């Protein structure tokens, strides 16, 4: 309309960002915000993997007693969403644990210890199998099994 | 006086052998920082420093706990503050503040 | 009537009062407990100055760059509802910073860090500038400016 005069184009779109906290000498909000158009180029930008349950092994060794022992299997460095690190390695056979009470969740309490309310997902499978294979280990991966779930 | 530095290395020790979190839990709970407090690990922010500072007085609200760019300042009341007697003080105070069972058994 | 024998005055009333928390040493509860009614006469007893965003120093100086040359402009401090200060200057001209990340709203973390949650008003204005002038500052007010909003 000669009115109108002109136009504005209104994009609303979705952002996805982290949960950051501002910082004090901040020259800008350093929180990793992009477009969730890009997800699909990336797929790292959404995943989210947060809630897994990993048997954490503590570094003082408290706990060492459930996991394959390290000469059998090292254990090794898993980063999660806010790019920390815990040491994570296989559990032993034949073990009897708290599967909950023994999982990163309790190593990494920035959000809390687990309660009565924290319960685990029955939609679960066996991830991966450790034999001994004639002194030497070999790692299975079994999760694609129909007996693993 | 001036603010100091809280190794989270010695808290650590003190208690056992804690694993970085826990020892971190464990000196918010003791400042009854809020829960809104981002720490991280030393290893992954090795520059990133917790101090302590001795003030004249806490306010009649919450305790005010100051914030720089990679360190966070800590406020105590404790006459003749350094590393050595908070820590003292922690290990006084733990058993009502966190529960450290699997490594540090006051009993 | 002789049977009662006395009298008794209940006054119901509401109270302003402050938002403190108990002390640990505990000879009682410090909290300024007014009756309302005075605030009909002295209104200012309910003032609430919490709300504001006021850019704010680390005392180690590790923001010290966005604010005002202290040679120029010495920062003055200022006190909440308790006894507690902090130190806050003009900011500094020709300069780009996380407004929130400076704010005393970070620097003292009484109530947590600065979350996405927590957004700034677009009604604000422009309450002062400084403008050097033969060496020394003067101070312009011009809140009330129509170009200042």
């Amino acid at each position: 309309n000669p009115i109108e005069g002109g136009v504005v184009q209104v994009l609303p779109y979705i952002a996805v960002m982290k949960d950051v906290y501002h910082e004090v000498s901040g020259v800008k909000m350093d929180n990793e915000e992009v477009n969730m158009v890009e997800a699909y180029r990336d797929p790292s930008i959404l995943d989210d993997e947060s809630i897994a349950l990993i048997p954490a092994l503590d570094p003082a060794g408290s706990n060492a007693d459930f996991f394959v022992d390290p000469a059998l299997v090292p254990p090794y460095t898993i980063k999660n969403e806010q790019n920390l690190t815990i040491t994570t390695a296989p559990l032993k056979a034949n073990v009897r644990l708290d599967l909950m009470g023994n999982s990163n969740a309790n190593l990494l309490i920035q959000r809390g210890m687990l309660e009565v309310s924290d319960t685990i997902d029955p939609a679960g499978r066996l991830k991966n199998l450790f034999v001994l294979l004639g002194g030497k280990v070999v790692k299975f991966k079994v999760d694609r099994l129909p007996r693993a779930v | 006086p001036k603010a100091f530095q809280l190794n989270l290395a010695t808290v650590k020790s003190q208690f056992g052998d804690l694993p970085t979190y826990w020892a971190i839990e464990l000196i918010k709970r003791y400042f009854s920082a809020p829960p809104a407090i981002y720490i991280p690990d030393v290893v992954d922010n090795p520059d990133f420093k917790i101090m302590v500072q001795q003030v004249k007085f806490f306010g009649n609200g919450l305790r005010p706990i100051y914030n720089s760019k990679n360190m966070i300042t800590f406020t105590t009341m404790l006459e003749g503050a350094s590393e050595a007697t908070i820590l003292e003080d922690m290990k006084k105070q733990q058993p009502a503040l966190l529960s450290l069972l699997p490594w540090y058994d006051p009993n």
